[PDB]
Order: structure tokens, then C-alpha cells, then sequence
């Protein structure tokens, strides 16, 4: 009962600025845990000054 | 001619015929798939002419 | 800059669920991290689930035993929820034995080191006669998620055992899990939260164990995250040994006489096999017979077997 | 060439009928028993996979 | 023409997939469209999915 961690990662970034990338494979119901809470911190609490 | 129920069944392997008593007939209670041998049976055809 | 969080009390209620706690939380991460962690609760953590069953003088899963009321599909059907544990074991066979009217319980099953039974008073199944009896192996084994007994049989590879019925997986410790964060005001920060995990379960793990392993996993997913045509001889000869289905005397031999594969016997020559043990002439007939069947024969000499992965 | 051709000949393949052996050894002029032999040598030759994986794939 | 017959009796069990119909008792008909996992399912505060 060992676990699953994914491979091959293509990151096709436009620009510079601007990224898209792709992780897979994961367990099922793992994509969407991992997406929304990294996307939790990114949007509300960053390090960063204006 | 007859067919026969025989087990004798051209071109299978042993694991086909497993799940078959002598008989031909498939064990009670044997858990099957698609495929599986449930009765042997072979009919008469004479010279195949090949 | 970032505050970590930990946890405090842990409080049981119920021989089933308990209430964890998770103070040290910063703004909006309890969020972040109660869904994240049910998740991951609900879903992927070790289990032990009754497994195979195979009883006394029951063929398949659709008969009838003389001397008990529930059909044998029902008697599966109560195992798949018995909730037991196993510390140093990955699988366990335990032994039931019962007889006499009367409720068999869970309890009634004989105790192994890594036995506990969590539910002695879960029933098994009723028994109607005064002399009527019921024996059974079963088989517990532990792991992930759920694996229905479909999925079981790809495999194979002798289940022969007509007598095994086969059930399915319910491995998990987990029934149900909520989180609610709370502010928790811990005496001096401006405004910090808690985090109310309140979970539920079969008794077989500990509230603990869970939400650190729970955390393990999240984390060792995360890892990834932080950075970022020549076949050449005939493909028969790698097919086991055991496809000639050769008589049982002269099988084991060739185990025996380190003969795994096809390709392996193929080498091997007429003279060095009277020579090997229990091997006569009579044993030897039945080999050249079979491999003439198949297009093959003994001895022959390759010069690269085998290739090259 | 030989052998193909008294494979060819010992079987109808690319041809009516098929020759008995005695009339092969006269059409080679080697007689008898010796063709019988090459005749096992070509199956045999046929028969240790190197030649062998794709004939075989022809059976069930 | 028979001289023997053989009868072999199955017992499949089906459990449910995409594209069952199914329908209440009002006239609702439906058809399983996808299989979610217990994490997807909308809960409620008291964490009882649906």
C-alpha cells in the first residue's frame, strides 16, 4: 500500500509572464485537492508588495 | 454422424479443459468469463480437404 | 513569515468517532487545509477488509446451508462489514467455529496475535438446529479504497478453489468526515482560527494515526510539486514451463533441475536427462511427444539466449 | 533452391497435384530414399524459430 | 435430430454503471451519467454527503 506521485510534466509557457502546465498522472480525487488548495494560497495569501 | 459431449476437444490446452470434469460438462459452482468452455462438444465433419 | 499550525486535544466520544482539533491556524487556512485533509480522509487510507471466504460444504455464493437462515449470499454480505485489526500482518486467515442454536457472533471466531475484534456482537448469521454445524476459513487481509471482487479476478492463476468465495473490498477506516473552523483567539494574535475536524469510523483506526497519515500523504504529493520491434527467437520459448502440461511426476523434475522456461528445455539434450534424478525412460517418452506437438524438440543450441532488457 | 522446390513438389503449393517421391527423384535424377531425406531437413530447417515465429502464429 | 441436451445455468450479478435508467415514481426518468467519488459529493455542514 504504497503511493502514487506523477510523471512527465510538460510546461508550455507563453510569454513570459504567462504559464499553463500540466501534471500528470495522480489518484483519482487528488487533482482536484491539490489544484484548489495551491490555488487557496495563491490567491489569497502571497508574499508581495504594492 | 453424432456429436459428441466428449472432453476430447480439438486445439485447447489443459487450462481450458480444467473447469471441465471428464465428462465435458463444467463443475458446479466454477466462476466464469467470457469464453470459458461450459460443455465440450464436437461434430462430425470428414475430410477436411485442405 | 507564516505561522505553523499543530494540534491539541483530541477528544473520543464514541468507541466509533472522535473530534480533533487544529488550533494554530492562520487566516483562511482552515479552508485551505480541512477540505484538503477530508479529502484525503475520506478516500485513501489504510484498511483491512475481509477478503476471501471459504466455508464447509458451500459451492458457491447462491446456495442454501441446511441448518442456518440466512442465505449465503447474506453471510458474505455481513462479513464485508466486520471491522477488525491486524498490527504486524498484511494477511490473516482466522478460523470461526460455532454450533448449537443461537446468535454466531463476531466474538465467537478464534483470536490471533493481531486480532482485535472491534464489534464482538456483530452477528454473523443465526443458526436454526440443535445439532447443525458451521466451520469457515476467512480470509482478512489489509489495504487502499475499494476493490470489488470483479477486479479481483484478472490474475488468477489457480483459484481453483471452488470453495473460496471471493467478496469485496470495503478497505477504509473512515465513514464520514466534517470540518468546521472556528476562530480560535489564542490570547494574543489578531485574529487566528481553529480547525473542528469531527469524524466518524469503524472503529479500526485511531483519530491520530489517521490525520497524520493524512498529512503524510499531502505533503509527499506535494514533493513532486515544490520542484519542478527485434523479437529475435520465438516468443513461445519464454512461456513457463508449466503451459507443456507434462504429467505431475515429470513437472516437478524440471523445477527441480532448474527448468523454467521453454527456452530453458530446449537446450537441454536426451543423454542429460536419464541422468538427471528420478528420470527413466518411461518419464523422458511423455517429454519428446509434447514437444514435437508444438513444433520443438530437445537440444538445440542457441547461440544468445536469452536477450537483453 | 532445391528444397523449395521439392517442398513445392511434395505439396500442391504453385501447382496441380502434388508428385508422388519416386517421381521427384527421377525428375532430379538423385533417386529414393535421398529425397525423403532432404524433404525432413527443409522441415526441419523450418522448424527452430529463427524461420519458425511466423509460421507458427498461423495455428489455434 | 437431439440426442442429448445440456443446460448450464449461470447467475450473473450486475451492479450499476453508466447508462442504467433510472426513474422515480413521478415520472422523472434518468440515465447514470457518471460515477462520482464520496469526495466530490456535495456535504453538509454536518459532513453527510449526498
Amino acid at each position: 500500500t504504497e503511493f502514487l506521485k506523477p510523471r512527465l510534466v510538460d510546461i508550455e509557457q507563453v510569454s513570459s509572464t504567462h504559464a499553463k502546465v500540466t501534471l500528470e498522472p495522480l489518484e483519482r480525487g487528488f487533482g482536484h485537492t491539490l489544484g484548489n488548495a495551491l490555488r487557496r494560497i495563491l490567491l489569497s495569501s502571497m508574499p508581495g508588495c504594492a | 454422424g453424432p456429436e459428441e459431449i466428449t472432453a476430447d476437444i480439438p486445439n485447447v490446452g489443459e487450462a481450458a479443459l480444467s473447469k471441465l470434469d471428464e465428462s465435458g460438462i463444467v463443475y458446479i459452482g466454477a466462476e466464469v468469463t467470457g469464453g470459458d468452455i461450459l460443455v465440450g462438444k464436437v461434430t462430425p465433419k470428414g475430410e477436411t480437404q485442405l | 513569515e507564516f505561522l505553523k499550525p499543530r494540534l491539541v486535544d483530541i477528544e473520543q466520544v464514541s468507541s466509533t468517532h472522535a473530534k480533533v482539533t487544529l488550533e494554530p491556524l492562520e487566516r483562511g487556512f482552515g479552508h485551505t487545509l480541512g477540505n484538503a485533509l477530508r479529502r484525503i480522509l475520506l478516500s485513501s487510507m489504510p484498511g483491512c477488509a475481509v477478503t476471501e471466504v471459504e466455508i464447509d460444504g458451500v459451492l458457491h455464493e447462491y446456495s442454501t446451508k441446511e441448518g442456518v437462515q440466512e442465505d449465503i449470499l447474506e453471510i458474505l454480505l455481513n462479513l464485508k462489514g466486520l471491522a477488525v485489526r491486524v498490527q504486524g500482518k498484511d494477511e490473516v486467515i482466522l478460523t470461526l467455529n460455532k454450533s448449537g442454536i443461537g446468535p454466531v457472533t463476531a466474538a465467537d471466531i478464534t483470536h490471533d496475535g493481531d486480532v482485535e475484534i472491534v464489534k464482538p456482537q456483530h452477528v454473523i448469521c443465526h443458526l436454526t438446529d440443535e445439532n447443525a454445524s458451521i466451520s469457515m476459513r476467512i480470509k482478512v487481509q489489509r489495504g487502499r479504497g475499494y476493490v470489488p471482487a470483479s477486479t479481483r479476478i484478472h490474475s488468477e492463476e489457480d483459484e481453483r478453489p471452488i470453495g473460496r468465495l471471493l467478496v469485496d473490498a470495503c478497505y477504509s477506516p473512515v465513514e464520514r468526515i466534517a470540518y468546521n473552523v472556528e476562530a480560535a483567539r489564542v490570547e494574543q494574535r489578531t485574529d487566528l482560527d481553529k480547525l473542528v475536524i469531527e469524524m466518524e469510523t469503524n472503529g479500526t483506526i485511531d483519530p491520530e494515526e489517521a490525520i497524520r497519515r493524512a498529512a503524510t500523504i499531502l505533503a509527499e504529493q506535494l514533493e513532486a510539486f515544490v520542484d519542478l520491434e527485434k523479437p529475435e527467437f520465438d516468443p513461445i520459448l519464454l512461456r513457463p514451463v508449466d503451459d507443456l502440461e507434462l504429467t505431475v511426476r515429470s513437472a516437478n523434475c524440471l523445477k527441480a533441475e532448474a527448468i523454467h522456461y521453454i527456452g530453458d528445455l530446449v537446450q537441454r539434450t536426451e543423454v542429460e536427462l536419464l541422468k538427471t534424478p528420478n528420470l527413466g525412460k518411461k518419464s523422458l517418452t511423455e517429454i519428446k511427444d509434447v514437444l514435437a506437438s508444438r513444433g520443438l524438440s530437445l537440444g538445440m543450441r542457441l547461440e544468445n539466449w536469452p536477450p537483453a532488457s | 533452391a532445391r528444397e523449395a522446390k521439392v517442398l513445392r513438389m511434395r505439396f500442391g503449393i504453385d501447382m496441380n497435384t502434388d508428385y508422388t517421391l519416386e517421381e521427384v527423384g527421377k525428375q532430379f535424377d538423385v533417386t529414393r530414399e535421398r529425397i525423403r531425406q532432404i524433404e525432413a531437413k527443409a522441415l526441419r530447417k523450418l522448424r527452430h524459430p529463427s524461420r519458425s515465429e511466423v509460421l507458427r502464429s498461423f495455428l489455434d | 435430430g437431439v440426442l442429448k441436451i445440456v443446460k448450464v445455468y449461470l447467475a450473473v450479478k450486475r451492479r450499476i454503471q453508466p447508462g442504467d435508467k433510472m426513474a422515480g415514481r413521478h415520472g422523472n426518468k434518468g440515465v447514470i451519467s457518471k460515477i462520482n467519488p464520496i469526495e466530490d459529493m456535495p456535504y453538509d455542514e454536518n459532513g453527510t454527503p449526498v
